[PDB]
């Protein structure tokens, strides 16, 4: 767990200053995704271990496909924008192991 | 020929905006914003240029957030002190400016009533300089098919919505092919626009919004091919006004790979060098970033003619990339990452 | 150049078709150079295989020349200097691509013919996935050599903005090891320069007079160590920037000037031992990856020529070296010949593209 | 295992369908078809249509999926027998 | 079947997670997350975070770790297994395990 939050720190402070490398593109592209929501790309299975008799809950990491942001900055910071959903999935599948 | 009555109605506004111009941060003012550690040194370094005093009266614990807001209030401010003096050829031509801002802030308002959100709650959001005159629909909030109604009652792009869409359009469109759809139609009118105010505005203005569509062209098909956006779709989306209208524009609806944007980009020089300046590797300039540097370039240009309408456009252009700047600045300051200070883009 | 691989039914055995074919194709004109192709007789099986294979071949195709160009690349990567030799270089069997492909041999050893056709795509399939492992490794490995390299001589490159301070830094400049001194270190222009000599003792209090030391002189530029009271420092470093003298402090530190030196020997001297084992590795992987790319050919060819006649086989495999000036001619004599057996053809119809070699 | 399928089609379906089976079935299906003694009437808009009985026959269920998949490309219908 | 993540913090941590993938709506039009303005009472924080625990379709919550210190009394008095909580870093915000919850939990922690 320790490891795993500094691990945390790197990954967070990646995609956190990736967001802001985006938005020097992209401009206020926050006020759109917030808005347009509706169904996740990412989604958790609770999974089980039985070691030494006792059984222990776990998450394993599942990805739904389609990409409910597609067409987010098409015209501008779409470049930036495709790096920053990888950084921010890569955070979550760090996250739901750190969970 | 226009250098005789254009001073008659804008000879003020055009000495007022390069007045404005003069209050820019140099590359001397970037190099020195770069050297120091906190926000507060940023105050102190902006307090110094043209900026001074906008961040007094502000709450101690300052945020990257606030000087964002500071300036989109100084730009807004400065943009208002100019079209409630300017005549109606320039203040229409200001309208024009405007409308970019107000495409993106009616597809917000759109995208609200589809998720069933009250436009109150989008009006903080929306862009100052995209702000409506007229409040009906802000007012009556109900429905999709009643904004759709009160967007072509109460607000400029109305022309823009019936060349392109209907209610029922905006019922099944993704909100990123609306606001595409909006932006073709506003460029080719705003070339047009442009090119009946023919001469020395056309001959300065016609450069960057041709650069507009040509980017546009090319950054909407590099984008695409990770979508679900058809062959067809992507012709429909591109602003028929640049250099690639002949034939780039079929090559690139064409295209399904980066290789071939790069060989339509081959064709003309100015792109081939923008494709062969960015190989968007680790700490590379990626692809759009030399495509701001060229429009950058292209804005500062357009300064090069004392009688024309290309200064109002290129000072908006140039000063929204002032606070890019700005703001990108005061992130690498404030998040420490100064690795990547260096990919303010310069200005003049 | 590229080359055209078909197969057909012979009329009552292989030889008959192709005695008409190969002549038509190099005595109408030279629509192409022409001979047969040395597919052996795999153990042939149920369709279930076959369309599972041609299916799978065709997936297999596009990750195998994937493959077998980025080995042909990584070694136009290590031969940074002779990019040209490159060709003399990727070889299989031996032998220059257009070669092997005029003259390919079937690998009986490593691809047994008593096998099903299964059975040889999943030995071509892991095995070039482990070249492909081997690929990730190696670029591990020769990349970050290579940028380490490139970075340690941009440390060498240009003016004394950008220059080693382990070429020009040397002990008798310095003053330090002390309580109340230091030395600072400053980069200004050739012009600049003149006004320098005199100006820094200006910028701040506690400056003794005459302190500027030139380490070297360039170009564009000089570099020199001011030697000062510690009070001066900060004030003259400040002062020094708001007035475009660059300040660049090293205050004669052994560690790193030994780092850069014993780095720019070790980088260089491991760019060297890395390359040797990388040409001689992406020599054996690039002909085995080729040789198992034409593999996937012939795989494809058999396959489908198998189903195009079923099992009671006689066909001929057979190769092409097309004209570019009369291709179109070419493909109407393939026609011509094989019309009644049925892009898309009646005849069994594949290629292969020599420019790994660019 | 051997392996079959019937079904019906329009008549007018029939050339690009042989043709679309013996691409998906590379070069080998064996089959047969003829018209109906009537058009037969549409449930939902009472049209009458001129469709076409066939057979087609193969082995393994790998090429039971391809000739499926061709069948639901022109509309047409499968049955058990 | 699959349960989803859910997160309190500022826009730009939401805006980040968001397009990670992570946005959902439940079928009444509730979301997954709160954006916490400036502006926002530290009460509809915690009834927001009390609302993600008690639901059953979130599996986990993220908290930027300034909200997680102020929440912090419903945030230690939460304390189920399977509703797990991650205070997280950000931008302009304290480190990674700032009076962490599991961490005062454990035992060899020093």
């Amino acid at each position: 767990i320790i490891e795993t939050k500094m691990l945390m720190g790197e990954v967070m402070r990646e995609a956190a200053f990736s967001l802001a490398e985006a938005k020097f593109t992209a401009g206020d592209f926050s006020t759109t995704v917030i808005q347009n929501v509706n169904k996740a790309q990412v989604k958790i299975r609770a999974k089980k271990d039985n070691v030494a008799g006792v059984t222990l809950p776990v998450f394993e990491h599942y990805h739904e496909g389609t990409d409910s942001y597609e067409l987010t900055g098409l015209a501008r910071g779409g470049e930036q924008l495709a790096k920053l959903k990888r950084n921010y999935a890569k955070a979550v599948e760090l996250l739901v192991e750190l969970a | 020929f226009p250098e005789l009555y254009f001073n008659v109605d804008n000879g003020y506004l055009e000495g007022l905006v390069r007045g404005l111009k003069a209050g820019v941060l140099s590359q001397a003012d970037y190099l020195n914003l770069v050297q120091c550690e906190t926000l507060e040194d940023l105050k102190l370094h902006l307090q110094s240029t043209d900026y001074g005093n906008f961040l007094a009266n502000e709450a101690s614990p300052l945020t990257v957030s606030v000087i964002d807001d500071k300036l989109k209030e100084k730009m807004v401010v400065e943009f208002r002190h100019m079209r409630n003096h300017a005549y109606e050829p320039l203040a229409s031509f200001l309208d024009f400016i405007t409308y970019s801002y107000m495409i993106d802030n009616v597809i917000l308002l759109i995208t609200g009533t589809l998720h069933q959100r009250s436009i109150a709650e989008l009006v903080p959001k929306c862009h100052p300089l995209g702000s409506f005159e007229q409040m009906e629909a802000v007012n009556i909030a109900q429905t999709p098919a009643e904004l759709y109604n009160a967007i072509l009652v109460d607000t400029p792009l109305a022309a823009f919505f019936q060349d392109c869409i209907s209610e029922q359009d905006l019922d099944e469109m993704n909100i990123e092919i609306i606001r595409n759809t909006l932006y073709k139609a506003y460029l080719e009118s705003f070339y047009k626009f442009c090119t009946l105010l023919g001469g020395t505005t056309a001959d300065a203005m016609c450069p960057i919004l041709e650069f507009e569509a040509d980017r546009r062209a090319f950054i909407i098909t590099i984008n695409s091919f990770g979508t679900e956006l058809s062959k067809e779709d992507r012709a429909k989306l591109f602003p028929h006004c640049g250099r690639l209208y002949p034939e780039g524009l079929a090559q690139l609806a064409r295209a399904d790979d980066y290789e071939q944007v790069k060989n339509v980009a081959d064709y003309y020089p100015e792109y081939k060098l923008l494709f062969e300046g960015a190989g968007s590797n680790p700490g590379d300039k990626t692809l759009e970033d030399r495509f701001f540097e060229h429009e950058v370039k292209l804005n500062k240009l357009a300064f090069l003619n004392q009688f024309h309408f290309g200064v109002f456009y290129a000072f908006v252009k140039l000063k929204e990339q002032e606070c890019r700047n700005i703001v990108w600045i005061a992130e690498c300051i404030a998040q420490r990452h100064r690795a990547k200070i260096d990919n303010y883009i310069p200005i003049f | 150049t590229e080359f055209w691989l078909i197969s057909a039914p012979g009329e009552k055995t292989c030889q008959q078709t192709w005695e008409k074919l190969h002549a038509a194709t190099t005595k109408n004109n030279n629509l192409a150079v022409s001979s047969k192709f040395n597919i052996p007789d795999l153990k042939v099986g149920t369709l279930d295989v076959l369309v599972g294979l041609s299916d799978e071949l065709a997936k297999l195709d596009a990750f195998v020349e994937g493959v077998v160009k980025k080995v042909a690349q990584y070694m136009a990567d290590v031969l940074e200097d002779s990019k040209d030799k490159v060709q003399e270089n990727l070889l299989a069997s031996g032998v220059d691509l257009v070669t092997y492909i005029t003259r390919f041999q079937w690998d009986m050893a490593k691809y047994p013919i008593k096998q099903s056709l299964k059975n040889i795509s999943e030995i071509i399939a892991k095995g070039v996935t482990q070249i492909d492992n081997d690929l990730k490794s190696r670029a591990s490995a020769y990349n970050n050599l290579k940028g380490n390299l490139q970075n340690l001589e941009r440390k060498n490159a240009g003016s004394l903005l950008t220059r080693s301070l382990a070429e020009i830094v040397k002990k008798d400049d310095f003053v330090l090891d002390s309580e109340y001194l230091v030395t600072l270190l400053v980069v200004v222009p050739k012009l600049n320069h003149n006004d320098w000599i005199k100006q820094y003792e200006t910028l701040a209090e506690m400056v003794v007079p005459r302190s500027s030391n030139v380490l070297s002189e360039d170009q564009d530029s000089y570099l020199c160590n001011v030697t000062l009271f510690k009070k001066a420092v900060d004030d003259f470093r400040h002062k020094a920037r708001e007035n475009k003298f660059i300040v660049r402090d090293f205050q004669y530190n052994e560690e790193e000037m030994r780092a850069d030196k014993e780095e720019m020997n070790r980088l260089s001297t491991d760019k060297k031992k890395q390359f040797g084992p990388l040409v001689r590795w992406l020599k054996v992987n690039f002909s085995e990856a080729f040789i198992a790319w034409i593999h996937i050919k012939a795989l494809r060819v058999f396959v489908e020529s198998v189903l195009r006649y079923g099992l009671p086989v006689n066909f001929q495999a057979m190769l092409l070296q097309p004209n570019k000036k009369s291709v179109k001619k070419l493909r109407e004599v393939l026609h011509e010949l094989y019309k009644h057996l049925d892009e898309y053809y009646p005849y069994v119809y594949y290629k292969i593209d020599c420019n790994l070699l660019e | 295992r051997l392996g079959f399928v019937a079904g019906v089609i329009n008549r007018e379906r029939i050339p690009t369908f042989e043709r679309m089976l013996w691409r998906v079935c590379r070069g080998n299906v064996f089959l047969r078809q003829a018209e109906i003694e009537n058009p037969l009437e549409d449930p939902v808009t009472g049209d009458y249509v001129h469709k076409s009985v066939f057979i087609i026959f193969f082995q393994g269920d790998q090429l039971k999926n391809r000739v499926k998949k061709i069948c639901e490309g022109f509309r047409a219908s499968l049955y058990p027998c | 079947r699959g349960k989803l993540i859910a997160v309190i913090g500022d826009e730009d941590t939401v805006t980040g997670f968001l397009l990670g993938g992570i946005g959902e709506l439940n079928k009444n039009r509730h979301p997954n997350f709160l954006v916490v303005e400036k502006d926002t009472t530290i009460n509809e924080i915690e009834d927001t975070f009390r609302q993600f625990l008690n639901r059953d379709d979130i599996g986990i919550i993220l908290i930027n770790q300034y909200i997680a210190e102020m929440v912090r009394h419903a945030l230690d008095a939460h304390q189920r297994s399977i509703p797990a909580v991650l205070e997280i870093p950000s931008k302009e915000h304290p480190y990674d395990a700032a009076k962490d919850s599991i961490l005062r939990r454990a035992k060899g922690m020093f």
